[PDB]
């Protein structure tokens, strides 16, 4: 198919308001008139046929894009300047010409007379050289090199680009995640000395967790990234629960391993005595119990397609029960651990200084690595999972499309969704570089 | 009355006699003879079975006469008996002392000996009592940690300790039958002869000394190495043996020649020797190092026949079976490894 | 065998100097940390000096620190100790001992006179 | 065929012994091992163990036990070198080298007939004539002076304090050649190394055991197989090194020239009533030991200097706190957090 | 005074080690090499053994 407008404008299945502009819906479609909020819904329903309260199906967007393209080509053919170029250039450059006629209108493309004569004379390189140094490629350079390249080369390599960049960007991530996690899942069994390590009973769980994200959560939102249309109807209702579960499992396994490290550092005797494999496994399982108690509650609290946020009393509460308290208690445990580490670095430095005092007839260098190795884990965790939650707790409070708080629209929020999801890929690089893990991974590649 | 002076002069003349005797008996070397023989087949064995179970570091073992049973002792204070075929440990037995250093399996398969820092050789009736193995004997101590005890029959054993004195015992009466007091360092390794009429002990004196179970004296002596001898083993003929010490080399000493023969070492090795063995024929010499790796050498061309690696820790012991089928090894990572 | 022969010694008035030497054979002298060991009549064995495998660490006993000078030649396989400012409390028999472990920094040479890597030392006294 | 049931019985024995050995591993992983060397008496480890704990019985039990073995050994060695004493001597020969049997009450009745026969160790005639003194007893001095028991190999004591199992052991009766038996100590949690100062020295022998202690500590610290274990270093004879220093009565300056220009650290905590001239010397030795401890430290093993206090109840507390610090530092090095 | 017992018991121990006939290496190594050359067929370690003779596979 063409889908040239699906990458420059995007498929917005819902009506989105502007700052000062009037309401719009569909694909680059300006709902004329309608100064009131209810007035644009009537226009949408009259244009779609069905009772459109704002919800437009995936095919009605294309059906309306076809009518918009028909109106645009009629307005371009009625215009005298833009008439001969249609028959001069082939169907490939017709896409770029209709794109220009739809973006700046039929009166804007007519003002480019020299480039019009260049394209009429069947000269592509000169037309590109003339159109590059213009006020059209300086204001929107992202959509420029996508249509000048198509008009110059005359093939489909200009639009294969965005699709293939995204395809590779997600494929490398998914391969890295899945393979780097299954390597740990296989090394915890294929090697013996690493199986009898109860302190790792909480890491393997994480592995399993961060692998369920890679197989059961990643591909669905991945195939949802063509241009904004997915073959999922009522399946998102069961996929959002999958995502809540797979994110809660990891968000709580991190807290479990942090509390485990705190208990192992604070009380060594009590740790090596009261930490049995049975207690370890019940600690493994309680996090998943909470994950299924928070996620798999389909009492219609999530539906209040696939493009709206969650309920207020559900989002602001699931974030507290799933993220806020875990992150707070994790900060507490790690600061206490750092305080103990400082307490003993003090004694070690005192002994070293008293021994240097033997010089009668390196100082703060360990502090750097301590703060570094704590800040790596904690800062990676928080920078990955904190903007997502502090924005998910505030965004459902947006009425219409104008507000003073963050209230950021859906594109940057989806970017942050994937940004927070990518921390599952960094789990094993931070939690699974023991020397034994390194030897196992080196043996797995030979 | 100036008797000590004449005695010392006679002793010095005697000591000088052996030098000329060995110089007259050393007309050639083994390299000049083994030039015509074709090189050894390059052999790299593989780990057929791994025997897990021990909690701490193992220290010694001994192949059974049936090429199936192994006896391994760890620092956890428990000796376990293996079945190399099924990899199925038949039973374990705890100890009175947690620190054990040497094992011994009877040639008949009836008794099992244990020694360590407890200065006590504990013999156990493996097959008697009609049930769990019981403590049969606790041989008297002699101010030295047992480094190697071996069985020549079921009626008497031979032990070596760190007091620079070996002892051939009598298990029935549980007393010292013959005492051997001809060393200046810790007596570490023993190895009986095919006829069980004599043995050679390797100690920390950088010397291997041949003894005799009958008269209880030293017939010959070998002072080739540079550091503390750790392991020793007879050529399967009773006319020569091999010694391995901390100087990172293994040396072959013949009896009828009373002189060193060949030295086995490389330049890129520094790790001392921990265990030396042969094969059934005696052409391959198996030597465990401290570089977490052991090497199979040629006992006739001093060339590294191959390497045997797979232990993440230092290897502690190694032994060949009766029919030369398997080479068991054992490292301080609680792991035995059978090779073939 | 591994022989270590010591030379020198003898009678000298207190306050004088005396150099003594140790010639070792039977092993690679170049790669072994060596040292000396004194024994006073009627007293246990005592430590004085140390040489690394190259001449790096030259540890002394505080009772002789900065007074005796020790060196060695790996080419000739020899090791020398020179006592300057000899005191009447240094009258003893001196042995040339060596550490057993090749390429290591651990040593266990002082014993109850059963250590094998240590030859018969030389006698040194003072006059009156 | 019939081999299947045999293989399954072998597998069942395997499962039983493995179920036992899993719990044995669980137990062994929770006991911290401590090595005590330096003193010339193993009883120094039995006193501190008697302040809490089978050691609560009187010391007469062990001494009386070392009296029931001398007679057995003598009667077994005297009759082995040779009317109706066949069945009476067969039981005695079968009771030879029996650890858990010792001497039954019916053994004296069978031994008195053999001792009364006119035909029938160095000290063997004194502990054999009074074979009728058996009771339950209360030995005399002339009997303990003649008893010569062989050197006890290793004094091994496994106790449990504060809900954690400790395994403390003293190594005695061995030779002064400490080369190949120290290797057997790698799974140990700590080596408690005790040091003494000068003695009476009055006819001064002048052995200089302190420098020998430095050399042994340098050989143990820089050992290839002891690089992960830690040393808790105690300085005994703190009272003997206090009244013997004074102002010029201690020959510590003659054995260490650096002691002259040495100063007392500012972070020191002298005991209330300690003179500066003795406090400086008391800290000089720990500074000299830490000069070796602070070097070659790869963050993998440390040292814990502590002065031997008078109250025997707080040395155990020092040891316990040091073990806690050892476990903590090991765990911090595990996660690359230190 | 002088220990005329430790050194007196060693002169005969040393003299008993020199009255033994010592065969030359040219003849002591022939029958030593012939042993491992004539019994190479009995040692299965000189080549890897197949599954037909390996009780460990
Ligand atoms: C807003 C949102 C949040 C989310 O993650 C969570 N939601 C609640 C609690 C949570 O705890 C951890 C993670 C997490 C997963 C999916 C979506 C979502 C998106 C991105 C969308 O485009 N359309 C849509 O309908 N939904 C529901």
């Amino acid at each position: 198919i063409f889908e040239m407008l699906r990458i420059d404008e995007g498929l917005r299945l819902k009506i989105y308001k502007d700052t000062e502009g009037y309401y719009t819906i569909g694909i680059g479609h300006l709902l004329t008139k309608s100064p009131s909020l209810n007035a644009a819904k009537s226009e949408l329903d009259k244009a779609i046929g069905r009772n459109t309260n704002g919800v437009i199906t995936k095919d009605e967007a294309e059906k309306l894009f076809n009518q918009d393209v028909d109106a645009a080509v009629r307005g371009i053919l009625r215009n005298a300047k833009l008439k001969p170029v249609y028959d001069s250039l082939d169907a490939v450059r017709r896409a770029a010409l209709i794109n220009m006629v739809f973006q700046m209108g039929e009166t804007g493309v007519a003002g480019f007379t020299n480039s019009l004569r260049m394209l009429q004379q069947k000269r592509w390189d000169e037309a590109a050289v003339n159109l590059a140094k213009s006020r059209w490629y300086n204001q929107t350079p992202n959509r420029a090199k996508r249509v000048i390249t198509t008009f110059r080369t005359g093939t489909w390599d200009a639009y294969a680009s965005v699709r293939i960049l995204t395809a590779c960007f997600l494929s490398l991530l998914i391969l890295s995640t899945l393979l780097g996690n299954t390597l740990v899942c296989a090394a915890v069994i294929r090697f013996r000395h690493l199986r009898s390590k109860v302190t790792n009973f909480f890491v393997i769980s994480l592995a399993v967790s961060d692998l369920l994200v890679a197989v059961l959560v990643m591909p669905w939102k991945a195939v949802a990234e063509i241009a904004g249309f997915w073959p999922f109807g009522s399946f998102c209702n069961i996929w959002v629960a999958f995502d809540i579960m797979c994110s809660t499992a990891s968000i709580l396994n991190l807290c479990v391993i942090s509390v485990d490290r705190y208990w192992a550092i604070s009380s060594p005797f009590r740790y090596e005595r009261k930490m049995t494999p049975k207690a370890a496994f019940i600690l493994i399982s309680v996090a998943w119990t909470l994950s299924v108690l928070i996620s798999f509650i389909p009492v219609q609290l999530s539906w209040h397609n696939c493009d709206s946020s969650l309920s207020r009393t559900y989002a602001i509460s699931s974030s507290v029960i799933s993220f806020y308290i875990p992150v707070a208690i994790m900060i507490v445990t790690y600061t206490r651990i750092y305080r103990i580490a400082q307490k003993q670095i003090r004694r070690i430095a005192a002994l070293e200084r008293a021994a240097v005092h033997a010089k009668n007839c390196m100082s703060f260098k360990r502090e750097t690595k301590v703060l570094k190795t704590l800040s790596v884990i904690m800062g990676v965790f928080v920078c990955c999972w904190l903007p997502f939650f502090i924005l998910n707790c505030i965004l459902p409070f947006c009425g219409s499309g104008e507000t003073q708080p963050f209230c950021i629209d859906s594109n940057t929020f989806d970017v942050f969704v994937w940004f927070g999801w990518a921390n599952s890929s960094l789990n094993p690089i931070i939690y699974a570089f023991n020397a034994d893990f390194r030897k196992a991974f080196s043996t797995l590649l030979g | 009355g100036s008797e000590l002076d004449q005695l010392r002069q006679e002793a010095e003349q005697l000591k000088n006699q052996i030098r000329d005797a060995r110089k007259a008996c050393a007309d050639a070397t083994l390299s000049q003879i083994t030039n015509n023989i074709d090189p050894v087949g390059r052999i790299q064995m593989r780990t057929r079975r791994t025997l897990r179970g021990h909690l701490a570091k193992i220290y010694a073992m001994h192949w059974g006469t049936d090429s199936r049973l192994l006896v391994s002792a760890s620092q956890d204070g428990k000796l376990i008996i293996w079945d190399s075929y099924t990899t199925n440990k038949v039973h374990a037995i705890p100890l009175r002392s947690s620190w054990v250093m040497t094992c011994a399996y009877a040639p008949s398969g009836n008794y099992v000996a244990c020694g360590g820092l407890d200065n006590i050789c504990s013999i156990y009736n493996l097959k008697t009592r009609e049930g769990n193995v019981r403590v049969s004997r606790e041989l008297a101590g002699h101010t030295g940690y047992l480094s190697c005890c071996r069985f020549l029959d079921d009626n008497q054993i031979v032990t070596s300790s760190g007091d620079t004195t070996c002892a051939l015992w009598d298990i029935e009466t549980g007393q010292q039958t013959t005492t051997f007091t001809g060393h200046t360092g810790d007596v570490m390794s023993l190895s009986l002869a095919p006829d069980t009429r004599l043995f050679v002990s390797g100690a920390c004196d950088a010397s291997a000394k041949l003894w005799d179970v009958r008269e209880g004296m030293c017939r010959q002596t070998f002072t080739g190495h540079e550091s503390d001898i750790n392991a020793i083993c007879f050529f399967p003929n009773g006319n020569a043996f091999a010694t391995g010490s901390d100087d990172a080399t293994c040396r072959l000493f013949d009896l009828r020649a009373d002189q060193e023969l060949m030295t086995y070492s490389h330049d890129n090795i520094i790790c001392g020797i921990t265990s030396v063995s042969f094969s059934k024929s005696g052409r391959l010499l198996l030597a465990g190092y401290d570089d977490f790796n052991c090497n199979v050498w040629d006992a006739l061309k001093a060339d590294r026949a191959g390497v045997l690696a797979g232990h993440d820790n230092r290897v502690s012991c190694l032994g060949v079976t009766d029919d030369g089928m398997a080479v068991a090894t054992g490292s301080w990572d609680s792991f035995l490894k059978i090779w073939n | 065998q591994v022989q270590l022969q010591e030379s020198g010694g003898g009678l000298v008035q207190p306050g004088g100097s005396l150099r003594l030497s140790c010639a070792a054979s039977g092993f690679t002298f170049s790669n072994y940390k060596m040292n000396w060991v004194r024994q006073a009549p009627g007293k246990g064995l005592e430590w004085v000096s140390d040489i690394s495998q190259s001449g790096a660490s030259i540890s002394y006993t505080g009772s002789v620190k900065g007074r005796f000078t020790i060196s060695r030649d790996n080419a000739k396989n020899t090791l020398y100790l020179q006592m300057n400012s000899l005191k009447p409390e240094d009258t003893a028999v001196y042995y040339c001992a060596r550490c057993p472990a090749p390429f290591t920094r651990d040593c266990f040479d002082v014993t109850s006179t059963t250590y094998a890597y240590r030859g018969q030392g030389t006698q040194v006294t003072v006059s009156s | 065929e019939d081999q299947r049931n045999e293989e399954k019985a072998q597998r069942e024995a395997n499962k039983k012994i493995e179920k036992q050995l899993q719990k044995d591993k669980q137990v062994y992983r929770a006991t911290h091992r401590l090595l005590l060397l330096g003193a010339g008496e193993s009883g120094k480890s039995t006193i501190v163990k008697q302040m809490r704990i089978f050691n609560g019985d009187s010391e007469k039990a062990t001494k009386v036990q070392d009296i029931k073995n001398n007679l057995k050994e003598a009667i077994e060695t005297i009759v082995a070198a040779m009317p109706e004493n066949q069945f009476r001597v067969d039981y005695i020969l079968s009771v030879m080298n029996v650890p858990d049997f010792d001497f039954p009450p019916e053994f004296y009745e069978h031994a008195k007939a053999l001792w009364e026969d006119e035909g029938v160790i160095d000290c063997a005639q004194y502990f054999l004539d009074k074979i009728d003194v058996i009771k339950q007893y209360v030995p005399s001095d002339q009997d303990l002076l003649r008893c010569r028991v062989l050197t006890s190999g290793i004094f091994e004591t496994k106790f449990q304090v504060d809900k954690v199992n400790f395994h403390m052991f003293d190594v005695g009766g061995q030779r002064d050649e400490r080369r190949k038996w120290i290797q057997c100590f790698n799974d140990v949690t700590a080596i408690i190394f005790v040091v003494a100062s000068s003695s009476y020295n009055m006819e001064d022998n002048q052995t200089n055991r302190l420098q020998e202690a430095l050399n042994l500590f340098k050989s143990i610290w820089n050992n290839r197989w002891l690089r992960t274990i830690s040393v808790i270093l105690f300085l005994n004879k703190q009272d003997l090194l206090a009244e013997k220093v004074l102002a010029g009565k201690s020959k510590i300056e003659d054995y260490f020239p650096e002691f002259a220009r040495y100063t007392t650290p500012e972070d020191a905590t002298p005991e209330p009533g300690e003179d500066p001239r003795v406090t400086r010397a008391k800290y000089f030795i720990r500074d000299e030991f830490l000069r070796i401890s602070t070097a070659s430290g790869d963050g993998r093993h440390y040292c814990y200097p502590h002065f031997t206090c008078a109250v025997d109840t707080e040395n155990i507390r020092r040891v316990f706190n040091d073990c806690r610090d050892i476990i903590q530092r090991m765990h911090l090095r595990q996660y690359e957090l230190l | 005074t002088a220990s005329i017992a430790q050194a007196r018991k060693l002169v005969e121990q040393l003299k008993m080690e020199a009255n033994i006939d010592r065969i030359k290496v040219s003849k002591a190594a022939a029958d030593l090499m012939a042993y491992c050359e004539a019994h190479a067929k009995e040692d299965p370690l000189l080549t890897p053994v197949p599954a037909s003779e390996n009780p460990f596979r």
